[PDB]
RNA sequence: AAGCUCGUAUCAGUUUUAUGAGGUAAAGCGAAUGAUUAGAGGUUCCGGGGUCGAAAUGACCUUGACCUAUUCUCAAACUUUAAAUAUGUAAGAAGUCCUUGUUACUUAAUUGAACGUGGACAUUUGAAUGAAGAGCUUUUAGUGGGCCAUUUUUGGUAAGC
RNA sequence: GAGAACAGAAAUCUCCAGUAGAACAAAAGGGUAAAAGCCCCCUUGAUUUUGAUUUUCAGUGUGAAUACAAACCAUGAAAGU
RNA sequence: GGUUGCGGCCAUAUCUACCAGAAAGCACCGUUUCCCGUCCGAUCAACUGUAGUUAAGCUGGUAAGAGCCUGACCGAGUAGUGUAGUGGGUGACCAUACGCGAAACUCAGGUGCUGCAAUCU
């Protein structure tokens, strides 16, 4: 009568993925992730073997192990006020390659040569770059560009 | 053929080419996946592979290190090394690839730390055996290959190139199911017939049916051999003395060279045309609105 | 392969008819009425010489 | 130009349709054998038909492909039968050609009443040197435009050597 | 309401960095659902029923399923899978560079990776830096019957919900 | 689409064009082309012991998936799974 | 400069209709005593380097071609969305001040890039 028993049930989610594509991009099973690579519950489209609530989205724990499945993470369930327990992670279709540990280490770590130059030089170091301070009084010109007075066109009554 | 079908312009949207090495055909991701790329159980490891490409049965051996960015060729063994020694022709057979495998096991070995170690046998009789490496220290070296195509068959100069390298100290866990003289029925090995493809016994065998049977192609086939007086048992002495040239000086001496990349940098643009800028060729641009596409 | 005979049985398909055309004939008329061309079936009885099944099918058609 | 872009025959393929398996087919096969020396190949029905009286996978036809010299003999030999007159169709836009003959006896070959009388067709596919480029395993390519066999080019070839006539418009 | 344990000690209604996750757009019925459409012209011992020959494979109709010859090609909201615009996680004494140890991993090879010690980058020490306190445990009472307006979204066949 | 001896718009054979409406275990939809598939040949790693990780969870029960080392096999010329 | 094997790069390559190719370096064609693989020596495998050949493929050139990509105060300081605010209005809608801000169409330019090894007047 129903659809369970031996091998059935769950008629809500039933396959794959897409996005980039070249397989899953053939470099997942090859390289071994370490401390920093987070396996956010990504690629759940076909990995909903007990799909959680729609509330669990965004939170993250701390990676401690990398293997076949995924890494260990937490999802501070901000339900009502504070955050509940629990850890999560994700299957294998949600395994990613975070670029947050790439671009951030190609701008700050790249300026390591400017740090080792103060004692034998004279202060003025660190990569604490200035955001965007307001410009002061600059010097401009006029010769070479004759000013022109413009005016908005007379918008008449028409369909 | 689009002169009959004539597809639309909206049909070309989901178009996606493969590798450059796919259309032209150079790289495959089903054999290389287990050649260059590997699990991080070994991490950074200079996995040297041997690239072999026999065009017109020409000896070509290349050694390229496994690098994801910037490939560096360690060594290379072509067919322009045997005429340097003394071997004119007869370098397109299995015996030539057998000597090449031994030659590449001495040239690359010279820059591989020491040359005294990793040898084996020098008698050359054709016998399936395992090289005994030095206990505690010098581990048995394993050479990797790199091909792509070429059907899995017996009696291959390409496949038998590892056999010639096996007698050079290079320890590779291979089998004996594909030797020139193997029976498909039982699992017995015949080293007697195997020797025939080493000293060129199969080559002189066909010559026996030319001075009594096939006389029509007698003047055609086997012509370069008569120029070097090769018809009797002199052919056997060629591959025999070929091993002496291997341990001679495997340093690979350059050829004539004569003016490399300097004086020969001006030859192409002397007869052909080039895509010159439109700012200089305004005579051809203004001609389009004349009679070329401006109706007379 | 009467095992897989009953195989296509428990199954087997229109490709199962192909496999069948590649007692015993019990499973025979079984999947017979199963797939149930009918011409194939007359010829079936053909290669043949179950009974109940055939009779019922004929009476119903 | 022309050097090395001659016009060999790639292959001749004789083919016998027989709306059934059994004796009448193994006899068609016997014909193709003794005629080619090669043991011929059987073809199964692709689907079932009924108005043709055949079932999927029935074994319904034999044929055989024949290459070099032996090809030219049987070509000419049956080409005879056709009085050296084909037609302007008969030739494909890709430059191959064929014809049928019934009565496989009209080209050598005795009678034998325990064999019967079968047709005598077979297609002729033409090419030039360097066909291999489109056919080998590695670096598989397609042959250049000004090298492809065509109808014009093959007809003219036929009209020449053989001397035979083309026919129709 | 009643306690214990600490300190450069909990970050943000405004601005930059785009790696995951999803089932609303597209397509198919050629093995899954549905509104898989609408006609004419033949052949009859024996597909199944009458009248007329005592009969013999003597002969002649009507009422239902096919074949040949045409048309449509099946609604977006049945199911599965799959996009653009978008939003968390990433913010260094906890990390990096130069010199140097060990092992049962890797390599022909004290080579790399992982795992230690010491020294320097010392007031621009890893955007800007506002900010009348922080974490943990236990217990009690009330509440499990309200309404309206603005902005956005779905539905919306007068008045109107 | 373009041919032919038996042979009609369908059957057997050959050639050309052609970036996927296909094939790829259930009903279905992207993948991928010297195929991840189909056929032939060659088969028993779809079985056991000892750990750990992902979704749900109280680092659960059950079920399923991914990734090593240590015994025991098969395929292959080599490199592998 | 060119060419071959092995990578990175994924329409800045491939398709239709043409032209060019003195040397070196490929491919096609030829052979069937051995091995592997068929109905067929076409593909694959094996053997050989003496003989038709710039005929095919690749590369290059040609092009108000087609497709795709880059750039511009050209389209367009657009449309949509957010915050604040007692402007008109029954609803469906239409504006001002202070940030950010679409695609397609028009115009112009380019017509693959690069490392190692080997060969070559």
């Amino acid at each position: 009568g129903k659809s369970h028993g031996y091998r059935s049930r769950t008629r809500y989610m039933f396959q794959r993925d897409f996005r980039k594509h070249g397989a899953v991009h053939l470099s997942t099973y090859l390289k071994v992730y370490k401390v920093g690579d987070i396996v956010d519950i990504k690629a759940n489209g076909s990995i909903q073997k007990g799909m959680p609530h729609k509330f669990y989205q965004g939170k993250t724990g701390v990676v401690y192990n990398v293997t076949k499945s995924s890494v260990g993470v937490i999802i501070n369930k901000m339900v009502g006020n504070r955050y509940l327990e629990k850890r999560l992670n994700l299957r294998v279709e949600h395994i990613k390659h975070s670029k947050c540990r790439q671009e951030f280490l190609e701008r700050v770590k790249a300026n390591a040569a400017k740090r080792a130059e103060a004692k034998a030089q004279g202060v003025a170091v660190q990569l604490k770059r200035q955001p965007a301070q307001p410009r002061e009084s600059r010097i401009v010109s006029t010769e070479g560009n004759v000013p022109q007075t413009l005016a908005p066109v007379p918008y008449e009554t028409f369909i | 053929a689009f002169q009959k079908d004539a597809k639309s312009s909206a049909y070309s949207s989901r178009f996606q080419t493969p590798f450059r090495r796919r259309r032209e055909g150079k790289t495959d991701y089903y054999q290389r996946k287990r050649l260059v790329t590997q699990h991080k159980a070994k991490y950074n490891t200079p996995k040297y592979r041997l690239v072999v490409r026999f065009t017109n049965k020409d000896i070509i051996c290349q050694i390229i290190s496994s690098t994801i960015t910037g490939d560096v060729v360690l060594a290379a063994a072509y067919s322009h090394e045997l005429p340097r020694y003394g071997i004119t022709h007869g370098l397109t057979n299995w015996a030539a690839a057998y000597a090449t495998g031994l030659l590449i096991a001495r040239r690359t070995l010279q820059k591989l730390g020491l040359d005294e170690t990793y040898k084996g046998v020098e008698e050359v009789e054709g016998e399936y055996e395992l090289t005994e490496a030095v206990e505690d220290g010098p581990r048995p070296f394993k050479v990797f290959l790199d091909i792509g195509l070429q059907r899995t068959t017996t009696g291959a100069r390409v496949f038998g190139a590892l056999k010639g390298a096996s007698d050079g100290g290079l320890y590779v866990p291979h089998s004996e199911n594909r030797f020139p003289g193997w029976d498909f029925e039982t699992e017995e090995i015949d080293p007697e017939l195997l020797r025939s493809y080493i000293f060129g016994g199969h080559v002189s065998q066909y010559m026996e049916e030319l001075a009594d049977d096939d006389e029509e192609r007698f003047s055609e086939l086997f012509k370069g051999y008569l120029a070097d007086d090769i018809d009797a048992d002199s052919l056997e002495d060629i591959y025999t003395s070929a091993h002496e040239a291997i341990r001679a000086d495997p340093a690979f001496k350059p050829t004539e060279k004569k003016f490399t990349k300097e004086q020969y940098a001006a030859e192409s643009k002397k007869y052909r045309q080039t895509k010159l800028s439109k700012e200089e060729r305004a005579a051809r641009v203004a001609a389009k609105i004349a009679a070329l596409a401006g109706q007379q | 392969t009467s095992q897989l005979i009953e195989l296509v049985g428990f199954v087997e398909l229109k490709q199962l008819l192909l496999e069948h055309h590649k007692e015993l004939k019990e499973k025979i008329l079984s999947c017979l009425t199963m797939l149930r061309t009918a011409e194939e079936l007359i010829q079936s009885l053909f290669p043949l010489l179950r009974k109940i099944i055939y009779t019922n099918l004929i009476s119903l058609l | 130009q022309n050097p090395m872009r001659d016009l060999k025959i790639e292959k001749l393929v004789l083919n016998i349709s027989v709306g059934e398996s059994g004796d009448r087919l193994t006899r068609a096969s016997k014909v193709l054998e003794q005629l080619s020396g090669q043991t011929p190949v059987q073809s199964k029905a692709r689907y079932t038909v009924r108005t043709f009286g055949i079932r999927r996978n029935e074994k319904i036809a034999v044929h055989v492909t024949v290459r070099g010299p032996k090809a030219e003999e049987i070509l000419e030999r049956g080409l005879k039968v056709k009085e050296y007159q084909l037609r302007d169709r008969n030739f494909s836009a890709t430059g191959n050609f064929g014809f049928g003959i019934d009565e496989h006896i009209d080209l050598g070959i005795k009678y034998d009443p325990s064999i019967g009388i079968f047709g005598m067709d077979f297609y002729v596919v033409m090419n030039r040197p360097g066909a291999r480029v489109t056919r080998r395993k590695r670096c598989k390519g397609t042959v250049g435009n000004s090298h492809k066999t065509t109808k014009e080019d093959t007809v003219s070839w036929f009209k020449q050597k053989y001397d035979a006539d083309v026919l129709d418009k």
